[PDB]
């Protein structure tokens, strides 16, 4: 149900806008599920 | 390749690749949802 509205470029890792970097969380979704 | 470019006065730094966007006959470049240029029309070949 929850969707993303991040108007950038998505790659496996525009990609970082213009000097704006998005960092991943330390705990992944699988780890939170665990 | 990562190059500097100047396309008919539009300047910047980036990697140029073949695009699948279809520009109208009069359009020279495009911008994304936040008004930053993300595509150009080559002034000599008209490739996007
Ligand atoms: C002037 O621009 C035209 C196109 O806008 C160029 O014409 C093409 O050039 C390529 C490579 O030189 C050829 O493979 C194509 O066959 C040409 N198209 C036609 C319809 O002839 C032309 O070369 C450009 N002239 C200069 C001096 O750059
Ligand atoms: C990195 O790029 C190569 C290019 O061949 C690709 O095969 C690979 O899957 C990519 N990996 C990631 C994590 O993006």
């Amino acid at each position: 149900k929850v969707t993303l509205a991040d108007a950038g470029f998505i790659k496996q890792y525009a990609q970082k806008f213009n000097g704006l970097t998005v960092l991943p969380p330390l705990l992944t979704d699988e780890m939170i599920a665990q | 390749k990562c190059v500097n470019f100047n396309f008919n006065g539009l300047t910047g730094t980036g990697v140029l690749t073949k695009s699948n966007k279809k520009f109208l006959p009069f359009q020279q470049f495009g911008r994304d949802i936040v008004d930053t240029t993300d595509a150009v029309r080559d002034p000599q070949t008209l490739e996007i």
